[PDB]
């Protein structure tokens, strides 16, 4: 909540806080990590809240942003793995899961916003 | 030394505004944003034209108009206290009615003033499109305009001290009231600082964070083995070039990434960037640079594909060379798809990043070229450079505008030309907003 | 009256053909100096043309015609 | 390092010789003048071919040819003291039979100079045509020749040292300049240019030819030159010099303060392996012809012009903005050919004082100059395509042969671009071809010795 | 006679001595002048000799010679001026008739052998 390294766009944070999100900005190094504490996920998994987390890429917005990270790693409530998340990327030293999903980006239109419309989308089709 | 900087479109509007053809006055207002650098640049953003049937007293050498069209000026200037100028069909006589008072234009000046804490100004315009400005500080009239601009198709400068043929002591005369600024000082940036400095530039930014090493010795102009073997910085060691050829300091050194607040605001004060850089992340920066503080940028860029032919081995597959003209509010490096997020995407990943990435299938692999060489890189240099003398002094027996792109190939021994009216333009979100934060729309540059 | 662009500027000349010769003189340009002399025609290659040859200037798509110094001597 | 060069014709004609088809070796004697500066150059000058049907035998690693031949190449080169190169089949096995009695390959040469007091020599072509050379002094084998030439259409270097050829721009293409000469002549707004690149570019030896010095006014286009310079009026060959010495840690660079009229340049410039001609009268362009004709030295030309007019409505504009390129090969079309001087724009050019006042007096001339003033963009645009061009030659890229670009005009004002092929131009009779340093040097009695 | 400051062409001596020429080189400054002392002229004119020089022009013989000089200057004998001849140059204080007579040159076959053909001819040709 109270880290906040860097800026993100001025809507980004507004939606972060209308949102009500725990939210922090982390600088690690040159890399510039978002995270979102104790994001709430649907039934089905090993874990009901993770960290949530997007590496904010130089150049953003105008360079996308491009999958997603989430500590701890998840698995399917019955132990199967979920496909395209087998790497992992260590932050500050804690290891989180990375989702490889991938889609097109526009600057004019995509940010953290869409980003994190297209995690939860991911996080709610994977429970099966 | 100030400026007052219009967009073409704008332009193009208040001229035919002002100029309907019966050869009365007509008047208008142009709402500018502001960038307060070394000089003061007035950048044109909104324009509200008074239509001439709400005027009354409309002659050939005078006008009366209503204040209502000064209050909606107001009140879209209010919140971000941006500067007013009103402007007026040459003679340029008027006068600002309403129901219980009349006002000069000295009166409405100060009525600016009282309604918007900013500095404000009064312009005119010829039939011809030149344009005159004065600037009203604290309401009362201040200092001239030093110069006009609009970076069309054609490059304008109305000068207030006031055409000559290029390559003459006027054009001369012109660079030296100019400050060119160059991105990337390397293997074509070395070559159009060269010529930047010998055509009489007044103030010359040099910005690069790298410095030079044995294998550039091959490319960067003026510079020694002295300066590889002790790694000096290229943006120092040009700027003491010109030192010695100019005989007078007037480089100005930045050794720093383009996409840093120190470079954006020293470049920002800059009449023209010239890009050279073998990035696409520092292009997107000099695009998004251009566009905010109105600056005509010129970007340049070559290459040499190889491949490996079977029964001969390694080849040059082809020898190219690229020139950009972009103009404020034109179709930008963006919309010629000059960088694209992909391409800034994959070149910023680490090495590691890069490689494993590469064996998911995600990205695509860069391809392979042959080393940079001396004799392409001039030959597009020298055309990036005279691309900036054409648009300020018309030679070509064509207009302007069907050489906004140029791509030449020496192993094909072709050049095209692309039009920008074969040029598709996206909403262009950074034009005119100056240093707005977070600048340029990118979050890493903002104040905190 | 029929128009010709000579070295990228358009000229009226008041009969269907011309002499080169004559609309180089009409340009303000020195006919007696060494040119590479090309006509330009829409749809067409350029055609090299000699100084006293006669253009016609009905010829559907008739561009430009344009001088290229030969003598190119500074250094 | 020495040189052995061959014309394009000669070697043309020397290889298909050589290699009819059946397979079978060929013989054929090559005369040569010589230049003795600071390299020995071996410029071949008359060929001499065996007729097949003269010879005893011919075979696939073997050849018996009358003596006979020998005695005529002898008497060829008796009046001068040339230098004979007999040249075989890539075997390169022989013999010269007389009447009467056989000779070995070691004996031919011996008898080669008894009859002609000079260097000789034998060399072997293979099918590809690239040679290989051996000197003899005295009639006996001495040393190799280091680099076997022909400048045609396409540069050829045969190295003593070859054990691929290299592709343009890479570590390759340096290795072979690393070992070149070039010669550039004119120093100032498109030489300084060429010079630059020629020494970023690797070149081994940088000779520099030019009389005039820095001045505020050429401050606009000379390239390393400072207002230091200008207020000291440094020459501008010592000035590059200089500055290749700082680029290059290392003094690669040959500083001649003297016009190309000279028999000190001329004599310089005659050692290099490449004359490239930045020059701006037409009598210097002459003068570098000359010497690209008596010493087989592959030429690039270049001259740029921004011509005015006056328009009869609106006043004095741009004509044109211009550059041409032009590539001159030895036994090729040449610049007097081309045009690119005649005799009367030599004399015009070079009238007195008093000459011009009349001239002025008398209306032949209006004292306008209708050019708008040099400027670094064009000059280097010009500069760039001009030493690229050499690059072409020497390591092909382009999708067309180099053939067709031997003249190249460009218009900046008009954005067009038009190329001359070889094969367009006429040849007039080529005196000066391979005479190397005959007197009167270049054949112009201002260059005779004392 | 004997003054010879500089050099013509081997085969342009060779061609003054063969015609048993009192000749000269002479540099004045930097020009270069060839004098014959004592040319013969046919009947017509005031004078029955002259000095006739040339000019060898600066890179000679690609350059072009043009004109030719007499000393002292040439009238018919019934005292009408010759045409095209009524410039004089001075060479060495001493002023000579210029001869206005041009013509093509090429430098494969013209030198002071052909140019004194030529002022040879128009001396013939203006008795009258
Ligand atoms: N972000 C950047 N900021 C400043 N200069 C850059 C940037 N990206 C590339 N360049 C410079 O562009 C130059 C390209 O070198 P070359 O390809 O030799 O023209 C190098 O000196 C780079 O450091
Ligand atoms: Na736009
Ligand atoms: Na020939």
């Amino acid at each position: 909540a109270t880290r906040r390294d860097f800026s993100l766009r001025p809507e980004d944070e507004h939606y972060l806080d209308e949102m009500g999100y725990c939210w922090e900005t982390r600088l690690v190094g040159n890399a510039r990590w978002l995270i979102i504490h104790d994001y709430e996920l649907p039934d089905g998994y090993n874990h009901h809240q993770v960290n949530l987390a997007l590496l904010i890429t130089s150049g953003y917005p105008v360079n996308m942003l491009d999958m997603f990270y989430v500590y701890p790693p998840l698995v399917r409530v019955n132990g199967v793995n979920i496909p395209a998340t087998e790497a992992t990327v260590a932050i500050d030293s804690v290891a989180y899961q990375r989702w490889s999903r991938h889609r097109s980006w526009n600057p004019e239109i995509d940010s953290v916003i869409s980003q994190l419309a297209m995690a939860d989308g991911c996080l709610q089709k994977e429970v099966g | 030394g100030n400026r007052l900087i219009l967009t073409q479109e704008l332009h193009t509007m208040l001229q035919k505004h002002l100029f309907p053809g019966d050869g009365k006055e007509a008047a208008a207002i142009l709402i500018c944003n502001r960038y307060e650098g070394g000089r003061l640049k007035l950048l044109a953003k909104e324009l509200i034209l008074v239509p001439y049937e709400e005027c009354k007293s409309r002659t050939s050498d005078f006008i009366a108009w209503p204040g209502n069209y000064l209050e909606k000026a107001i009140d879209v200037a209010e919140e971000k206290s941006m500067s007013i100028i009103l402007i007026h069909s040459h003679p340029g006589g008027f006068l600002v009615f309403s129901d219980t008072a009349d006002s000069s234009d000295m009166q409405t000046m100060q009525s600016l003033f009282q309604g918007v804490d900013a500095i404000h100004g009064s312009a005119i315009m010829i039939h011809s499109g030149e344009m005159r400005a004065r600037l009203y500080r604290e309401g009362k009239f201040a200092e001239n305009v030093e110069l006009v601009t609009v970076a069309g198709d054609d490059i304008h400068y109305w000068w207030d001290d006031k055409k000559p043929i290029a390559f003459t002591s006027g054009m001369t005369d012109t660079f030296q009231k100019l400050t060119a600024a160059i991105i990337g000082v390397s293997g074509t940036g070395s070559i159009v600082a060269e010529q930047v400095a010998r055509l009489g530039f007044g103030e010359i930014l040099l910005i690069d964070h790298d410095h030079i090493e044995k294998k550039n010795l091959n490319r960067i102009l003026n510079s020694t083995l002295k300066d590889a073997l002790s790694h000096r910085p290229k943006v120092d060691m040009f700027a003491e070039a010109i030192r010695c050829i100019r005989g007078e300091d007037i480089s100005r050194p930045i050794n720093n990434t383009i996409f840093s607040r120190e470079a954006v605001l020293a470049a920002a004060n800059a009449d023209v960037l010239f890009c050279c850089v073998d990035t696409y992340l520092a292009r997107m920066i000099a695009d998004r640079i251009a566009s905010s503080f109105l600056i005509p940028l010129l970007d340049v860029g070559v290459k040499i594909p190889t491949h490996v032919d079977p029964d001969d081995g390694r080849k040059i597959t082809d020898v190219t060379g690229r020139i950009d003209y972009v103009k404020p509010g034109g179709s930008t490096l963006s919309d010629r798809l000059v960088y694209t997020p992909e391409l800034i995407y994959r070149e910023n990943l680490n090495a590691e990043e890069y490689e494993e990435q590469l064996e998911r299938g995600f990205i695509t692999g860069v391809e392979e070229e042959a080393p940079s060489v001396i004799t392409l890189n001039m030959r597009a240099a020298s055309a990036c450079v005279s691309e900036f003398i054409a648009r300020c002094f018309p030679f070509r027996e064509y207009p302007n505008k069907r050489f906004t792109r140029t791509f030449f190939s020496l192993a094909g021994v072709e050049e095209d030309y692309i039009d920008e009216s074969s040029i598709t333009q996206a909403l262009n979100t950074r034009l005119a907003v100056g240093g707005e934060e977070p600048l340029l729309g990118l979050p890493e540059l903002g104040d905190k | 009256t029929w128009k010709l662009n000579i070295q990228g500027k358009e000229f009226t000349f008041d009969t269907p053909t011309v002499v080169i010769r004559d609309a180089v003189i009409r340009a303000g340009l020195n006919p007696n100096q060494a040119w590479h002399i090309f006509l330009k025609v829409e749809g067409q290659p350029k055609v090299e043309k000699n100084i006293d040859d006669v253009i016609d200037l009905r010829t559907p798509g008739i561009e430009k015609l344009r001088l290229t110094p030969k003598d190119v001597n500074n250094g």
